[PDB]
């Protein structure tokens, strides 16, 4: 009640205005639940109804369905996050726990509930505006702006990074061989071994957080040891057809873009002519010498490749297989950092988008644990297609950046 | 003399000041007729007598007749609107009747002078200022400024809804059983009650409103079977749209086209395929409302095309949540698609037709797939749910494309329906080559300098060919070549190319296309038995591309 120095001043990036994204339609089950969630948030004084004088808007939706836990409201703050200023320091200079990727097990616990305590700068609150829709536009629309720190917001974990270290300090003292990383709403907790104690030490941290005032939901098992890289594999054709040598030499030319530690020559010299595709042409004594340089410099990591914290990570995915899916992560083209595979279509039912979505998340979490950031995705799907379904299969607290591509790797680059 | 309703605060666009436009002199009787209407509004408390201490202004014009055949006022807020802050005028569209239920009873109130009854932020009123032009140029013009929501203004529509919801809310909590819908001057009140206890609640609402300053006149629907709501005619069992008629004239003004633009926006939210693009382009120049603007060839056709769509009546039934939603789709020529969403068999809720340009080269089932989505989304908007789909394509036919296409795809719960226009994959490229079949090592190129170029094959059996083309590009030449291979070849042929660009366009299995050449190739493909398109790089030791793609190419 003195001089208003209780809330931290947050402004938007220079020149830029606040998000005016539009709200996409939601199912009855979804709006229903959102209405509930907000009215309580409304009573709890966390959010506050606004009129039309607030030009801004961000989209909202909920995420948990069937026989699992209760509905979790999620706001897509991507735009705002891009529009909000980055805060001088704290996470910069001194950052990421490069040991996190090596743990036998890692557990992710949502702690967004913790933001709901801290109030938000009165001036900034308008930019958190969101609207709950109505079936066939029955109710004009329920408008609300957050009064406290918003979950998916990027500004929140920063402001609270101080409060959170405070909260984490005893556990990170009492448990030294336990690595804990905070990424936005999630707390990535990981330890070197399940003596049996891992799952316990988690439930222990849950209790502790529950004690100090953090209501962690009424637990995802990650094991970053099995995370292996998926390299490029060459066919073992028994000196077969020309076509083979074509499907081979084409693939190798693409691979030279990554590394010239391979040669085109002798196999390209075996291509010299016009001999029909279906001709079982035998491999010469000079072309086997070319396969000794090819296969060698293929199952091995590239040169000049380092993670540069200033650049954005990009991810590209490919539908390589009825069950399989392949992916790559880099910052500068062909300068790859990780290349993997996802084949959980034998486990989860045969639906593509679901597979894609599940994979997007798998890759992103995988990205966080490794570099502590989300990648800009290049999605092998049509805009309108993805836009009408991903939410029905989304389960993470965050939502990465995405683009839509018309797929060019014609050589079937991996397998 | 102020209304109890709290006023929504309004600020301008940041760093931007208010409207300072000169008032253009109208006719003597037009001027005298303005004072007549405004002297009315001062007493009514809608405007206020303002002095020359105010720096802002706005144009005042006068149309002749439209409601009860006598004089009416009109203010040009165009400038002010640009300077006025933005609002959340987006409501995600306009509601649709097939997204309504059977209400034992129903009543529609017309909110009369709704805008002129909701108050304006004192801290803005000075911007809505207008000087009445003088007939006797000896007497200075009487300045005024609105105190209530102006008819032409930007915020007026958004704010009113806001004011309304707040006024409506208390009754709606005390009555969670009553459906109350609103849009502009319209106000739908449906119920479960019988006429005895229904006409009651209506009076209670008309009274509640009265308390807040809003008025609903004697001529309310009084529970008459045909209801006029939002340009629709709601009959007890079905609904039909109220016929949309557009103005027909040779001499058009800025005002009347603005009007036509407005009226077309109404309609688009009811009818598919309505554009404003060309007509609105004529509006862009800040010309006074009465200056005559000539229509373009673009606008004139747009007018005809719209009027044509409207020359097609639409009706339907109401929604029954108890029953499942089914949407059926059909294929038509020119990439035209049609859908009907129903509850009971031939009783359709909504019907429409999809048409969308998915690029220059396009596939058929790629279009179908886009259709489902357009419907899905749109039905979710209208009903809060996705429909059971009835699709004209074999289960095995779709199964083969999602496993064959590179981009991810999905179509919800669907069932096969047998209607004549069937969709399929006309052809199927082989995964591996054909034995002994002629293998055409193809090529094509051109120089921008000459604008001309060569194209043609050279097979394994020795055969060759080449043709010099007139107006073509380096890539279009590479396409023409594969056609050659395709035509001058045995039903089972293998082809080879250095163009990634080309390899894909065929790989994507198009049904039709924009550029004739592709269309030509499709024909060949449909006619062939087993085709195999391979790929190999360009300017290095590639088999045919060493002999065909030879330097100084012309």
């Amino acid at each position: 009640p003195i001089s208003p120095i209780e809330t931290v001043p947050v402004k938007l990036k220079p020149g830029m205005d606040g998000p005016k994204v539009k709200q996409w339609p939601l199912t009855e089950e979804k709006i229903k639940a959102l209405v509930e969630i907000c009215t309580e948030m409304e009573k709890e004084g966390k959010i506050s109804k606004i009129g039309p004088e607030n030009p801004y808007n961000t989209p909202v939706f909920a995420i948990k369905k069937k026989d699992s836990t209760k509905w979790r409201k999620l706001v897509d703050f991507r735009e705002l996050n891009k529009r909000t200023q980055d805060f001088w320091e704290v996470q910069l200079g001194i950052p990421h726990p490069a040991g996190l990727k090596k743990n036998k097990s890692v557990t992710v616990l949502d702690v967004g509930d913790a933001y709901f305590s801290v109030p938000l700068d009165e001036d900034f609150r308008k930019y958190t505006a969101f609207t709950i829709p109505s079936i066939n536009n029955e109710t004009p629309g329920i408008r609300y702006q957050y009064n406290v720190l918003p979950q998916g917001w990027k500004g929140s974990p920063a402001i609270f990074q101080s409060s959170m270290t405070k909260i984490l300090e005893p556990f990170k003292k009492q448990n030294p061989d336990i690595v804990i990383y905070q990424y936005m709403d999630d707390l990535y907790v990981g330890s070197d071994l399940e003596i049996g104690q891992h799952r316990t030490k988690i439930e222990e941290l849950r209790q502790h957080l529950l004690r100090w005032g953090l209501t962690t939901p009424d637990g995802y098992e990650l094991h970053p040891d099995k995370w292996t890289v998926q390299p490029i594999v060459l066919p073992e054709k028994d000196s077969w057809t020309v076509n083979d040598i074509q499907k081979l030499v084409g693939k190798l030319n693409w691979a030279s873009q990554i590394y010239p530690g391979i040669k085109v020559r002798q196999l390209s010299k075996l291509l010299r002519g016009t001999k029909a595709l279906t001709e079982v042409i035998p491999l010469t004594e000079e072309a086997e010498l070319e396969l000794a340089e090819n296969r060698e410099i293929l199952k091995e990591p590239v040169h000049g490749v380092y993670y540069d914290p200033s650049k954005d990570l990009i991810a590209e995915i490919q539908k390589q297989g009825q069950g399989q899916w392949t992916y790559q992560i880099y910052q500068e083209p062909f300068k790859n950092l990780k290349t993997g595979k996802y084949a959980r279509m034998r486990g989860a039912h045969t639906n593509d988008v679901k597979q894609l979505t599940e994979a997007v998340q798998k890759i992103t979490t995988e990205s966080i644990v490794i570099w502590g950031k989300t990648p800009k995705f290049k999605l092998p799907i049509q805009k309108e297609t993805w836009e009408t379904w991903w939410t029905e299969y989304w389960q993470a607290t965050w939502i990465p950046e995405w683009e839509f591509v018309n797929t060019p790797p014609l050589v079937k680059l991996w397998y | 003399p102020i209304s109890p309703i709290e006023t929504v605060p309004v600020k301008l666009k940041p760093g931007m000041d208010g409207p300072k436009v000169k008032q253009w002199p109208l006719t003597e009787e037009k001027i005298k007729a303005l004072v007549e209407i405004c002297t009315e509004m001062e007493k009514e408390g809608k405007i206020s007598k303002i002095g020359p201490e105010n720096p802002y202004n706005t144009p005042v014009f006068a149309i002749k007749k439209k409601d009860s055949t006598k004089w009416r006022k009109l203010v040009d807020f165009r400038e002010l609107n640009k300077r006025t802050q933005d609002f959340w005028e987006v409501q995600l569209g306009i509601p649709h009747p097939a997204g309504l239920k059977k209400n034992k009873s129903v009543t529609v109130l017309d909110v009369g002078d709704a805008y002129f009854s909701v108050p304006l932020d004192e801290d803005f009123r000075k911007y809505t200022a207008f000087t009445i032009p003088s007939i006797n140029n000896e007497t200075p013009g009487i300045r005024y400024q609105y105190n209530v929501l102006p008819q032409g203004w930007k915020g007026s529509p958004a704010i009113f809804q806001s004011s309304m919801t707040k006024i409506l809310e208390p009754f709606k909590k005390q009555n969670p059983d009553i459906v109350i819908y609103q849009y502009m001057d319209d106000l739908y009140v449906g119920s479960d009650l019988e006429i005895g206890q229904h006409r009651t609640k209506i009076e209670e609402l008309r009274q509640h409103l009265l308390r807040w300053g809003l008025t609903t006149p004697d001529k309310k629907h009084q529970k008459e079977p045909p209801f006029l709501w939002m340009g629709y005619e709601l009959h007890p069992d079905k609904w039909t749209v109220q016929p949309i008629v557009l103005p027909e004239k040779d001499s058009w003004t800025v005002n009347d086209i603005q009007k036509l633009v407005g009226k077309l926006n109404w309609a688009s939210q009811i009818y598919p395929g309505i554009k404003v693009r060309q007509l609105s382009k004529l509006l862009r120049g800040t010309k006074a409302l009465t200056e005559v603007i000539p229509l373009t060839e673009e606008a004139e056709l747009e007018l005809a095309e719209n009027r044509e769509i409207l020359k097609e009546p639409v009706h339907g039934v109401y929604y029954d949540p108890s029953k499942d939603l089914i949407a059926e789709i059909q294929k038509q020529g020119q990439g035209q698609w049609t859908y009907q969403i129903y509850q009971e068999p031939f009783k359709n809720l909504k019907t429409g037709k999809y048409a969308r340009m998915r690029g220059a080269h396009t596939n058929d089932v790629k279009q179908l797939t886009e259709a489902v989505q357009k419907i899905t989304t749109e039905s979710i908007v209208i009903w809060g749910k996705t429909p059971k789909f009835k699709l004209p394509i074999q289960k095995e036919t779709w199964e083969t494309w999602w496993t064959e296409y590179w981009q991810a795809t999905w179509i919800p719960e669907w069932e096969f329906v047998n209607t004549p226009p069937l969709v399929k994959l006309w052809y199927q490229l082989e995964k591996e080559p054909i034995v002994g079949a002629e293998t055409f090592y193809v090529d094509g190129a051109a120089n921008r300098e000459t604008k001309l170029g060569k194209a043609g094959y050279v097979t394994n059996k020795g055969r060759q060919k080449v043709v010099p083309l007139t107006n073509t590009t380096n890539q279009k030449t590479e396409l023409q070549a594969i056609y050659l291979a395709l035509q001058d070849s045995g039903l089972e042929v293998n082809i080879v190319t250095d163009s990634q660009y080309a390899l894909g366009i065929i790989q994507a299995q198009p049904d039709k296309s924009e550029s004739e050449l592709v269309n030509q190739i499709i024909e060949q493909l449909i006619k062939k038995e087993k085709v195999y398109l391979a790929w190999v790089p360009a300017h290095k030791g590639i088999g045919g591309n060493e002999q065909v793609d030879k330097l100084v190419s012309a």
